[PDB]
């Protein structure tokens, strides 16, 4: 997932210099900027809590693949948040997967806890 | 500050330089294929309103220049914006002078009604609540009548029927490329004319009534059309002017900064030179 | 000692968002030369209006300054400070004009001034 | 070294043709990302699809890339690379998708790629 | 020659900003762009071959006289290559006439020649 991550944040800072001239652009440049800006919001972190590889990882993996495209820029770290504790209680066979095997695991099954943990999740 | 400080906003205020200077190029070129529609439309509705001189003189009317001017009920006004910016104050004229003119003479919803063309109208009365019945949300940049007749056949209907007492529509003229400014005029009821007779007696093979109920309408649309090719030219012209004065001023700054960075560098060079001189000294 | 469990929660909060909003006013500052004001979006702009009014409030008059001015001084708590910038952030003094806000105590001095002024 | 007479006649010409390609398409970066390319004339488009496709046909995998990436490097002769960019310039590529273009040897390879991802 | 070859040269390098879109007759298309085009063009040469000044003169004389108007940009080189020729073969009087007296020749006879050689001259 790094290599995504790289590309989408060189394309948002490549085209972050037009962001001044209204918004109002060719439409693939804001959903481009509206993707760079949650990358942004995701790498923010705070003082003295560092996080595990195996949920740097799947947030990531979830910033990547759109899952994160429907909530709004402020309510990022929130979704963080909630989705480390929603992770400890569900979904532990996925943490103990990447942790044993250095691997992500079966594609649909995280798509589908993505999506139930999207399904409690509040939005402001 | 340091050469390393200036050199990143010098390099920042050239590429804002160069998108302005082609955003203007762009804008001359579409200034120059927009008179081209005003050119053509100015017969189309010269020879109806010659036309009208005769036939519509001498009668009372259908209710369009009979002055039926019922006094408050949702009397439309029009309002022609554009849809992206860097246009200067051009959409706030507009947008200012039609708010203060329309809260000035009216002051309850259903005296107010509202037609707006463009995108900027709509997201400005969005911050506002004023009563919008339809839109255009936006028109190629060399706009026909059929792209915007039905829209205007829209509107002449809900004036018609006793929906719509009157009309005025506000838009921007231009005195010429560099100088662009706001007129309104009252539409429908049409309290001016001139007077000749060629063929007054009979032009009229349905009847005289017949022919004129119909050949309003298309002549307000017509009025309305032109509008907005005015609008439109000024628009351009607009924005032709801003990006020129946006550009200078970008320039400006580019030589403001530019003598500061050479002006340090030569202090910065001047202090190695007496640290090495200083150095060799001690020795 | 700017730091959330020292100081307070909202405390740290309220200088952070101060900060930030200064920062983008500062970096605002060449496209407001070139560009003009109003091509700013309307976001930006509420950021400059909080922005200029946060930069005068910060200013005081000193107790020892009473020679330099004719304004006694004035004492201001550190949760007066809090209280007032929070407002200030939150949009409650935004009809208020920039002067009115320099070289002032508390939050409610800016007010008195205001009325003084006609707003 | 990149003379008519040190390289070629054609190799002139290819090299200068796509020099000045990729030229005329940086210019056109700011204008496309701020007015939609539909804007554009119909030529410039044109210059724009093809000149993603010579950027993208630039690179090339390695031998060495093989601890990097997994997939096996290609040696592409002078010939043939000069008869890739001229059938790419005049036109009988147009039809494929740009990613196929990406880390590929030599022309045929790049069809075989996009028939491989199912165009 | 060299006076009147300056200020169009200066037109062009002054107008090169406006070539995409030009409508507004010569100012924009015609004897400020196309004859500073080809007098751009025939201010190529190629490498380790020097000309003469009579000829240099001859060919300034036709750029700025306007017998070049109808000559495609990209042949104005080849038309320069042939007229050279052409010079040799028949201008004697003229190049000897320059030569000599450091003068221009007869104005007539030296447009009657230019025309004599676009006779001959066949365009691409």
């Amino acid at each position: 997932v790094a290599g995504t991550l790289r590309l989408d944040l060189a394309a948002y800072r490549e085209l972050e210099a037009f962001a001044q001239f209204g918004s109002d652009l060719d439409k693939a440049t804001q959903a481009k900027l509206a993707r760079g800006a949650r990358t942004v919001e995701v790498l923010k972190q705070d003082l003295h809590q560092p996080i595990p590889v195996e949920k740097q990882v799947l947030i990531i993996y979830a910033l990547t693949r759109g899952f994160l495209d429907d909530i709004p820029v402020e309510d990022v770290r929130r979704f963080e948040k909630e989705f480390y504790l929603f992770l400890d209680q569900n979904g532990q066979h996925l943490l103990e997967h990447i942790r044993t095997t250095k691997d992500l695991p079966n594609e649909d099954d995280l798509n589908k806890a993505i999506e139930a943990f999207k399904k409690t999740f509040v939005v402001s | 500050a340091s050469l390393r400080d200036i050199k990143t906003r010098i390099n920042a205020t050239k590429k804002t330089s160069q998108i302005t200077k082609a955003m203007e190029m762009v804008s001359t070129s579409k200034l120059n294929r927009a008179e081209q529609n005003a050119k053509s439309f100015v017969p189309y509705m010269e020879k109806i309103q010659e036309v009208v001189a005769n036939v519509a003189l001498g009668a009372g009317g259908a209710s369009h220049p009979m002055l039926v001017s019922r006094p408050v009920k949702k009397t439309g006004y029009l309002v022609i914006t554009s849809d992206r910016g860097l246009a200067g104050a051009y959409n706030s004229n507009v947008l200012r002078l039609v708010y203060q003119t329309i809260q000035k003479r009216h002051a309850s919803p259903d005296e107010y009604a509202i037609i707006v063309i463009g995108r900027v109208g709509l997201s400005f009365f969005r911050k506002r609540n004023m009563p919008v019945i339809l839109d255009i949300t936006r028109l190629p940049d060399q706009p026909s009548f059929a792209d915007i007749k039905e829209i205007a056949r829209k509107t002449v209907g809900l004036f018609a029927d006793g929906t719509f007492d009157e009309l005025y529509m506000y838009y921007n003229h231009y005195v010429s490329a560099i100088q662009q400014e706001v007129t309104e005029r009252k539409l429908l009821p049409l309290t001016d004319l001139a007077e000749n007779k060629q063929r007054t007696v009979y032009e009229f093979e349905p009847s005289q009534e017949e022919i004129l109920d119909v050949l309003l309408p298309q002549y307000a649309e017509s009025l309305i059309y032109g509008a907005l090719l005015d609008a439109k030219a000024s628009e351009h012209a607009a924005r032709m002017t801003a990006m020129k004065n946006a550009t200078d001023n970008a320039n400006e700054l580019i030589r403001t900064l530019t003598l500061s960075y050479n002006r340090a560098r030569q202090a910065a060079i001047t202090q190695e030179i007496t640290e090495i001189v200083a150095g060799a000294n001690a020795l | 000692a700017l730091a959330p469990e020292i100081v307070g929660e909202e405390h740290y909060q309220v200088a952070r968002k101060v900060q930030q909003t200064l920062q983008r006013y500062k970096e605002l500052q060449d496209i407001i030369a070139i560009l003009g004001m109003d091509e700013l979006s309307d976001e930006d702009k509420l950021v400059v209006h909080r922005a200029r009014r946060i930069q005068f409030f910060l200013s005081q008059n000193f107790h020892v300054a009473e020679q330099f001015t004719g304004q006694p001084g004035s004492y201001v708590p550190v949760k007066e400070t809090v209280r007032g910038f929070k407002e200030i952030l939150e949009g409650k003094y935004d009809h208020l004009p920039e002067d009115a806000f320099r070289l002032v105590g508390r939050i409610e001095e800016v007010v008195e001034k205001a009325k003084a002024m006609g707003v």
